[PDB]
């Protein structure tokens, strides 16, 4: 594994007979620029009224259990971890919770549900914010609850509120919850160029290594390299705000340069792991636990988006996993790594080749794969990987976890034309300006495996 | 052949 | 951009290597390998053992030789 | 645990899932290293 | 922070204890007033807009009266010590992948069905020892967990040097293994953090966790490689974010129930509790019984907070002033 340099890019400040073609040759011994346009347009868009920061509704869940803070005996002494059994012979004891959640006459259970049920004998006596219920056991238990099942950090749920069949009085109560919200921000971009049709001073020639070693269209290059401004601001942008709402950077005119996080700084707040060597012990057990708590069994399809060499790192690692399956014998009858290709050289002429493009984990988890060609960027991704590539191709990105009925990722937009253009004849400067912003609604539905050399 | 959204684009867009 | 430098090195624990740069002095020859080589994210693994200039007047002779054995691995 | 079904006679190295035979030396791959047998 | 009530609850911050009605001048003052027959107790307090009184407690109709100190309301942050398992192997076996799964239980919601998992992975080398394993494990944990682009700090990672055995060596995403130079590491402490807070809108809640392990093949057998036990807590969450939340609720039983809602057209309640100070809380609970047929009780309470520095000097003076005026026997903390 070794690279041999096939080109060199030099600036122009460090340097007609007939032609064999009128179309300019573009060698394969030259890296080329890459648009993020195939990546960005895979997401839909959304139109807003103005450049105000925007918020929406966030809905959670309801089923709670309250952690215990401490447990006390009937005289007020706190139960230690090495103490004896508490509440022996159905003797009452106290149970200190950080909230008033359970009510009178209700049966609550510790980490071991239904084995040690505690019956609450009255309302909560407030200790500052704490709630102290004088409880006693409800299972016919004569020996009481052990001291390890009465410590800090034990979850307590509610079961019911039983009474006696005659002359009883009221027990139990009911509980309510509430939702939250989340915001997002915008960003504006500006470009200029002092210009007709000819180049200006920022030039770079490319000279290829072979053995015995026009006129510019400025109106297309300013649009292309301001398209790349809005493609790097939408996708590879970052935020510069505090937790106090203050901005950290100020522009030329005193005002604060307001930026919002792009795609890759909003989707990397959750489900992001940094690995040094890829293994299916890690990816399968991280995609299952995401899908064991969040996804139904039919809806467990993950389309891994990766680069080019990240596909051959997924090929040679499933092949490591498959070759350790000592139960099954893989034949050429079913898999067909060697098939019959019609050839002039022989009657029975063969071929060879295969690639593992999918992996299927237990409980219905299927791990697909596809190649997104913008991970192989020689301009932006410059830290190299020893197995070939630019080490960003070895990043695995799972978009679209589950089904939402609305898009999770979209590109925000102002109604109509939020792009600006302007010429400044003195000096002849073409100014262009645009605003943008990309909202990721739930970043828990985007998972990323990034190599460890791209962090910190 | 113009849908109402298109009349909205031919609208919200500037006249500037 | 003056002289050519062939390098014999050894990436630590990974293998051995053979490289060739174009710089003015051999300290910059190890710069152009530790930052443009294939171990960019593990540039501390590069251990360059021998740098000698590519001098012309023979123009028929070896410049680097570094074999990895089954008994080194 | 690990099954090796083939045995390759080669002065050079076989792959990690084959057993090396060379001139009187039997070698096999475990724990990332080619171990001799004798 | 919305709380539950029996019936109505009123909170008065005790910033300074005076002895006369005419001496109530500074915002936060309080004088516990009573009769000479000891039949009525009430608390004259100085608001930022004048002197106010409390409700008139009938001293025959008191139910309980206890004062809670500041260290009883300190949330003890739980810690988990991750070691190598002795029965599997005390030394990391070569070529096996040591992957740890941190299992969080309450990620953005109020319930455990909203879970979250962060990993850390180390393949061992042939000459890797136990101390070099915890160096590369906790760097690999902090690279995943405590990044600067994360939403909230979830857990803090700390090693323990075996010679010191009492000092936490912290690792961050910026921490390198060049800086971790000790040769005797025996455990990795994973410790939960303090979640963010703004008064009234975001309560003081926590995200608990459990470090879980995957299996490794040591002698052909699938064993999970470590043990993770819960050691005693060493840090405490201070009381200030809970009482400034508690005043925000009980300043709506007295004053405005509409806080901020139609924003320029509001009544703004000014609070006298600084969230940067711990407090000793006294909750005197009482009721009212009607004249002839209204024997049903109206169980209400009055909350009093007082800041201490070390020894409780301000609340034990307030309990001493309530005792010498009303004639109760509230226990002194």
């Amino acid at each position: 594994a070794g690279k041999l340099g096939k080109f060199q890019m030099l600036g122009f400040q460090h340097w007609a007979p007939q032609k064999a073609t009128n179309l300019m040759v573009q060698l394969l011994a030259f890296y080329r620029g890459k648009s993020l346009d195939t990546f960005l347009n895979s997401f839909p868009t959304r139109e807003f009224e103005d450049d105000n920061e925007y918020y929406w509704d966030v809905i959670g869940s309801s089923r709670r259990n309250i952690p215990l803070v401490e447990a006390r005996d009937e005289n007020g002494v706190v139960v230690a971890a090495n103490a004896a059994n508490v509440g022996v012979g159905t003797s009452p004891f106290y149970l200190v919770f950080p909230e008033d959640w359970f009510a009178d006459g209700e049966v609550i259970v510790g980490n071991l549900n239904q084995v040690y049920p505690f019956r609450i004998l009255g309302d909560a006596r407030m200790e500052g914010t704490n709630a102290v219920y004088k409880v006693e056991l409800m299972g016919g238990n004569t020996q009481g609850v052990p001291a390890e099942r009465l410590q800090q950090g034990e979850r307590f749920s509610i079961e019911f509120a039983p009474v006696e069949k005659e002359l009883s009085r009221k027990v139990g109560d009911v509980r309510f919850t509430s939702p939250v919200s989340m915001r997002n921000e915008w960003t504006t971009i500006r470009i200029q160029h002092k210009v007709g049709n000819k180049l200006n001073k920022k030039l770079a020639m490319g000279i290829p290594m072979v053995r015995n070693l026009w006129m510019h269209y400025v109106d297309w290059e300013v649009e292309l390299q301001f398209d790349e401004y809005k493609n790097n601001a939408m996708a590879w942008g970052t935020s510069n705000r505090n937790l106090n709402g203050e901005y950290m950077n100020f522009g030329k005119s005193g005002n604060a340069i307001k930026t919002g996080a792009g795609i890759f700084e909003q989707t990397e707040v959750a489900n992001t792991m940094y690995y040094n060597t890829f293994s299916l012990k890690l990816l399968e057990d991280a995609l299952y636990e995401l899908s064991a708590s969040k996804l139904a069994m039919d809806d467990r399809l993950f389309v891994i988006k990766t680069g080019e060499r990240g596909a051959i790192q997924f090929h040679k690692e499933v092949l490591k996993t498959v070759s350790g399956w000592t139960t099954f014998v893989l034949d050429n009858n079913s898999t067909r790594v060697v098939e019959k290709v019609q050839s002039r050289l022989h009657s029975n002429a063969l071929s060879a080749g295969f690639q593992f493009v999918e992996y299927k984990a237990p409980n219905g988890v299927r791990v697909r794969l596809d190649v997104d060609p913008f991970y192989d960027d020689p301009v932006r991704n410059k830290i190299l990987h020893p197995m070939g590539g630019v080490a960003f191709s070895y990043r695995y990105d799972i978009w679209y976890i589950g089904t939402m009925d609305q898009p999770n990722i979209f590109k925000c937009k102002i109604k109509g034309d939020n792009e600006y253009r302007g010429y400044q004849w003195g000096s002849a400067v073409i100014h262009r300006m645009a605003t943008l912003g990309v909202c990721v609604l739930d970043p828990t539905r985007t998972m990323s495996l990034i190599p460890a050399i791209l962090q910190g | 052949v113009l849908s109402p959204k298109d009349i909205k684009y031919i609208e919200t867009m500037p006249d500037y | 951009a003056m002289q050519l430098w062939v390098m014999e090195y050894e990436v630590t624990g990974i293998g051995k290597g053979c490289a060739m740069c174009k710089a003015i002095n051999p300290q910059q020859a190890e710069m152009l390998l530790k930052s443009n080589g294939i171990y960019n994210g593990s540039s501390y693994l590069y251990k360059v053992t021998r740098i000698e200039q590519v001098i012309v007047p023979p123009c028929n002779g070896l410049m680097a030789e570094q074999v990895v054995t089954y008994k080194d691995v | 645990m690990k099954t090796l079904r083939t045995l390759k006679i080669s002065p050079n190295a076989p792959d990690i899932n084959s057993v090396w035979l060379y001139k009187g030396t039997m070698k096999y791959f475990n724990n990332g290293e080619w171990e001799t047998i004798g | 922070m919305v709380i539950s009530i029996n019936q109505v609850r009123q909170l008065y911050v005790a910033k300074a204890l005076k002895a006369n009605t005419a001496a109530l001048t500074t915002a936060g003052d309080i004088v516990p007033k009573a009769d000479t027959a000891k039949t009525t107790l009430y608390f004259q307090s100085m608001s930022p807009a004048g002197i106010v009184a409390s409700d008139k407690i009938n001293l025959k109709h008191v139910l309980y009266a206890k004062a809670t100190p500041s260290e009883a309301l300190a949330h003890k942050l739980v810690r988990y010590s991750v070691t190598l398992d002795a029965d599997v192997s005390a030394t990391p076996v070569a070529g096996q992948n040591y992957i740890l799964r941190l299992a969080f239980r309450q990620y953005i919601g109020l319930s455990e069905e909203d879970q979250y998992f962060k990993y850390g992975e180390v393949i061992a080398r042939s000459g890797m020892t136990a101390s070099d394993f915890y160096k590369k494990m906790a760097i690999s944990l902090a690279k995943n967990l405590e990044n600067k682009t994360e939403s909230t700090p979830l857990v803090n990672i700390y090693l323990i040097s075996a010679a010191a055995a009492s000092t936490d060596v912290p690792v961050t995403s910026a921490t390198k293994e060049s800086d971790l130079t000790a040769t005797d590491y025996n455990q990795i402490i994973i410790e939960e953090t303090e979640q963010p807070w703004v008064l009234g809108m975001m309560p003081q809640a926590f995200i608990p966790f459990t470090p879980q392990f995957l299996t490794i093949t040591v002698d052909g057998e699938d064993r999970l490689w470590g043990v993770a036990t819960v050691v005693t807590p060493t840090k405490t969450v201070p009381d200030g974010h809970l009482i400034a939340d508690l005043e925000y609720f009980c300043m709506g039983a007295r004053g405005d129930i509409y806080r901020g809602m139609g924003y320029p057209n509001i009544i703004k309640t000014t609070y006298l509790v600084d969230p940067g100070a711990v407090y000793d809380v006294l909750d005197i609970h009482y009721f009212y019984t009607g004249s002839n047929e209204s024997v049903q009780k109206s169980e209400k309470t009055i909350t009093l907070v007082a800041v201490d520095d070390g020894s409780h000097t301000a609340m034990n003076a307030l309990i001493g002033a309530i005792n010498t005026a009303s004639g109760l026997t509230i226990a002194t903390l």
